RNA sequence: ACGAGACUCUGGCAUGCUAACUAGUUACGCGACCGGUCGGCGUAACUUCUUAGAGGGACAAGUGGCGUUCAGCCACCCGAGAUUGAGCAAUAACAGGUCUGUGAUGCCCUUAGAUGUCCGGGGCUGCACGCGCGCUACACUGACUGGCUCAGCGUGUGCCUACCCUACGCCGGCAGGCGCGGGUAACCCGUUGAACCCCAUUCGUGAUGGGGAUCGGGGAUUGCAAUUAUUC
């Protein structure tokens, strides 16, 4: 039906250029830390009617979704389904909106390049390390 | 034990058939109740190798095949009579085993 | 007690155990119409309306089928049912009705009681399929 | 940037959805979505809603191929 | 050109660079006094009817 | 008393072409409830033309990529789009398809020039069998290109393409390619 | 009269068993309903939110069709296609823990339960109730 | 005379035969309503489905057309089948490859590198690059719990060595560990419950739930260390 008040076309979570036409859980995938499966789980836990889009809903739903997002441990989401688990330096906690931890997980990459490590220098040179062979990569648009 | 099992394992069907016929002939010489020779499915050991001892040429593959044939007979006879029956006439190529049933 | 008639298509094979009854048809825990595909259903229904419900009203045949694939399991249930009916009629009641039903089934489909001889062909090295060959550069 | 097709039950959506559509025998989501310039999802939702309104009978629907047949 | 069908009466043989044309005698069922050679395309049996909106042309023969 | 699927009858169809009637099978003993029967039609000549026209038409539906070898999907998309043509027209779908095939099966087109020659082309009669083959191929290909890069799904392009081929609308690929083939035949005398 | 399990269209039959499981509540309440990815091969979201109830009903269907099924087997009925990314697809077993928890939800509840020696025993209460559900589905809107 | 063919193994038919609690069809103690689902069993009708053993069967054998009125080809009542697929495969040869299989080999290495013992570490996993095989995609014939239905080839308990297939319950969304073990195998995996067909709820022409280094962090195998880390 036609809602007579507060229809949005540029939806905004945190400094993110996302569409307002996109279905809910199809536009909130723009978070560089979580999305898709994690988004589906979070919205199904927050008790939102999936059969509606991202515009025909009240502000309270988005508010509570954001609160459960920024506080995964407060609302029964395990310490296995998320991408800030303990790592080098100090363990990371809390996944925040946009590249709030993507910057945190790129600064470790910066550390790896600054320490002159084989894996680190290969990351700097543009050579993938997790098991990627190189026979045709770096052949189109190479320097 | 009363239930004796005679196992016949042979790669050659002709020798296996002759051995089974000889065993049934021996069990017909003396009146002994016998179950017909049970023929189990044959085992085809298909293994494929490269023809050439090097890498040169077209893709040529030897497909070697070894077939194993299985016969089982079950009898009600004492061990002495079964022992006398078994070693009455055999032909090389067949393996005969006596088992407790 | 079976009419000892069997029926095949591809590696699949079906036999209709037969007894005196009132034309209730069952296929491995299910009747002839609740088979899953619901689009091949017409293929299973082919005989029972090809010759009518009355002929399937004085004999109970249970079709047991073992084989691969869905559709290959079909063409075995139906052929087994039809050939079981024809054999039951031939060996029990008469031939005139049996001959009539055989002519009807053959006219509708000559491969209604004869098996389909075709089987999957072996694969030869230097190619993925029976007749397909590996690509090479000249 | 992105092509615009209506994802809401709007004035154009409410217009000729319950009075003029049944006059056409071809009632399928693609035709509706093309006629009133919406997505396929909204056309399927609209036909589901009008079916729930008890207007037109169903023939079949697998996932998106749905047939409606009239009575007049 | 007048429309007049022709029925196949004898399959003469194959022609063409790749042997795809088929020479066949075709007769018109109006006088049974004319039986012209026609080259035809595709699988052709014996005894069918070929629709002919054009008949002023002949197949190479003899 | 055999009806295609459950409601299509085989007594309202008429060929009225005399050209291609033995290579179209809808009214004769070739009547069946399911357009899926495999068969041995494609293992010998003089027996390939005995396949029912609807069976051949559904056989040639699947093509390209994984879509090949999915005859059951073809049965589904053939019961679909046939319900659709019957609701759009109200006429018997078999006679509409026969009309489309008569209108779409090319009569004359070009091949090599008689005894020998490859520089150009020479017009010859098209066999009825090859013409039904071509008609079916154009129908399927036009339908799948109509679905290609389009909002509308399958079971629509088949339906509209078939109905236009029956009526002669230029949006039909089959009969427009037909007229194209006869134009090449005329231009290559 | 009497009507069994296998002579009922399995679609609405398993729907009816799922609805009966929701209505009963005699089972252990599921503790994971959407926090898991279910099958190992499946890296896409579950939808129905009832996969514990529906999977319990499916398990019951599979022990009625084939008595003696358990976990290790239940994985073999719930395995599926696994797209290995850039490589082609294969077959993957499901989650043995999920099927195990489903069985433990069923186990000892007086319709089905798996022993420690081999096989499945079916109590009169469960079989009577399930046959009645099948008969109600058949004669309600599937047979007149 | 060799080669071709013939040949052998295979693929298809025998309700004909020798016959099988390592296979099932027949043997019934809830007959659950007063004729029925079973591999929910409600714990001696014998080889028909299964098993390849011996025979049989197809030969252009009958009809018609063409054809030296031959050899043969084409079409058909009939028949399981009217061309199954492979194996082998002559005379001669190639400066084809193989000394990376060995006292099976004709030449150099004999003066402390003679390899008959040995390697801690990196090499063909890394590069301005061109090439060859194949896969994942080319759409709304596609997808977003998949809910229900099956077979086929065939491998598997080891003395150079725990170095197998694993049935069942416990630990966790997870790689993996524990136990009792079943299987030396038509005895157990296994009735080998994947691919698929469905849906009276959710994708809609993006650059994306049609998609991959989805960059980086959480994983680990009764066995030398997973490093541009071929396992996850």
């Amino acid at each position: 039906l036609v809602i007579p008040e507060k229809f949005q076309h540029i939806l905004r979570v945190l400094n993110t250029n996302i569409d307002g036409r996109r279905k809910i859980a199809f536009a909130i995938t723009a978070i560089k830390g979580v999305g898709r499966r994690y988004a589906h789980v979070v919205l199904r836990k927050a008790d939102i009617d999936l059969t509606k889009r991202a515009g025909e809903l009240t502000e309270d739903e988005v508010e509570r979704v954001i609160t459960i997002m920024q506080n995964p441990r407060q609302y029964k989401i395990p310490d296995w389904f998320l991408n800030r688990q303990k790592d080098v330096k100090d363990g990371k906690y809390s996944q925040v909106l946009a590249n709030g931890l993507d910057n945190k997980l790129r600064e470790d990459l910066e550390r790896l390049k600054k320490i002159r490590a084989h894996r680190g220098l290969r990351h700097f040179w543009g050579l993938r390390v997790r098991g990627q062979h190189t026979k045709t990569t770096g052949r189109r648009g190479r320097t | 034990i009363h239930r004796i099992r005679i196992t016949l394992t042979s790669r050659n069907v002709k020798s296996l058939e002759k051995v089974c016929a000889d065993l049934i002939r021996g069990a017909k010489e003396k009146n002994l109740k016998v179950k017909g020779p049970v023929r189990m499915p044959t085992k085809t050991l298909r293994i494929t190798t490269r023809k050439t001892p090097c890498g040169e040429g077209s893709k040529t593959w030897d497909r070697f095949q070894m077939r194993i044939h299985k016969r089982l007979i079950d009898l009600h006879s004492p061990s002495e009579i079964v022992k006398q029956i078994t070693s009455i006439s055999i032909e090389p190529g067949v393996e005969v085993e006596v088992t407790i049933a | 007690q079976s009419v000892q008639v069997f029926g095949r298509k591809k590696t699949a094979t079906a036999v209709a155990h037969c007894k005196r009854g009132n034309g209730l048809i069952k296929v491995n825990g299910r009747p002839l119409e609740m088979i899953e595909p619901r689009t091949l259903q017409y293929k299973l229904l082919e005989p029972v309306l090809l010759l009518g419900k009355e002929r399937f009203a004085g004999v109970d045949i249970r079709v047991r089928v073992k084989g691969g694939g869905h559709v290959a399991q079909i063409y075995a249930i139906r052929q087994s049912i039809s050939k079981a009916l024809v054999a039951y009629y031939q060996k029990y009641v008469d031939e005139a009705s049996k001959k009539e039903i055989k002519d009807i089934l053959i006219q509708y489909d000559r491969t209604l009681l004869v098996a389909d001889p075709r089987r999957c062909e072996s694969k030869k090295f230097g190619g993925p399929g029976a007749r397909a060959r590996y690509q090479k550069s000249y | 940037d992105k092509l615009n097709n209506l994802v809401l039950f709007d004035k154009a959506t409410y217009d000729k959805l319950c009075k003029e559509v049944p006059n056409y025998k071809l009632i399928t989501p693609a035709v509706v979505s093309e006629r009133l310039k919406i997505r396929g999802s909204l056309a399927r939702a609209a036909l589901q809603e009008l079916l729930s309104k008890g207007l037109i009978k169903l023939v079949s629907k697998h996932r998106a191929q749905v047939i409606y047949t009239r009575n007049t | 050109q007048p429309i007049k069908l022709a029925r196949v009466t004898k399959v003469l043989g194959r022609t063409g660079s790749q042997g795809q044309c088929t020479q066949v005698r075709v007769e018109f069922m109006d006088d049974t006094s004319r039986s012209i050679i026609r080259n035809v395309k595709g699988p052709v049996r014996e005894g069918d009817v070929l629709t002919l909106l054009e008949s002023e042309r002949e197949a190479r023969r003899l | 008393d055999i009806k295609l699927f459950g409601k299509w009858s085989t007594d309202d169809v008429q060929i009225n072409d005399i050209s291609l009637q033995d290579y179209i099978a809808v009214k004769e003993k070739y009547a069946k409830y399911l357009p899926h029967s495999a068969g041995r039609y494609a293992a010998k000549r003089f027996r390939k033309a005995q396949c029912p026209i609807v069976e051949r038409l559904t056989n040639s539906m699947m093509m390209h990529g994984r879509n090949n070898g999915k005859k059951l999907m073809t049965v589904r998309i053939v019961k679909h789009a046939f319900e659709i043509i019957h609701l759009l027209t109200g006429e018997n779908p078999l006679q509409v398809l026969v009309n489309a095939i008569i209108n779409s099966g090319p009569r004359e087109d070009s091949t090599r020039i008689g005894r020998a020659g490859t520089v150009r082309r020479q017009a010859v009669d098209v066999s009825p069998l090859r013409r039904v083959n071509q008609a079916i191929w154009l129908l399927c290909t036009g339908a799948r290109e109509a679905a290609f890069r389009n909002i509308k799904t399958i079971a629509e392009c088949l339906a509209d393409e078939l109905i236009n081929a029956a009526k002669g609308s230029s949006n039909s690929y089959a009969i427009k390619k037909k007229d194209e083939l006869e134009r090449v035949a005329k231009s290559n005398r | 009269p009497g009507v069994t399990v296998k002579d009922v269209n399995q679609q609405e039959f398993v729907r009816a068993l799922a609805a009966f499981l929701k209505k009963s509540g005699k089972l252990k309440v599921p503790e994971w309903v959407d926090t898991v990815k279910l099958a190992k091969h499946k890296e896409l979201a579950p939808y129905d939110e009832n996969w514990f109830y529906t999977r319990a009903a499916s398990t019951a269907r599979h022990l009625y069709l084939r008595g003696g099924a358990g976990v290790g087997s239940m994985t073999k009925i719930y395995g599926g296609r696994q797209r290995n990314g850039v490589m082609p697809s294969h077959f993957s077993r499901g989650s043995k823990s999920v099927a195990r928890r489903v069985l433990q939800a069923l186990e000892g509840l007086k319709m089905v339960e798996k022993d420690q020696d081999g096989g499945r025993k079916l109590t009169p209460q469960g079989q009577r109730d399930l046959d009645r559900i099948a008969g109600q589905v058949a004669a309600a809107n599937k047979k007149h």
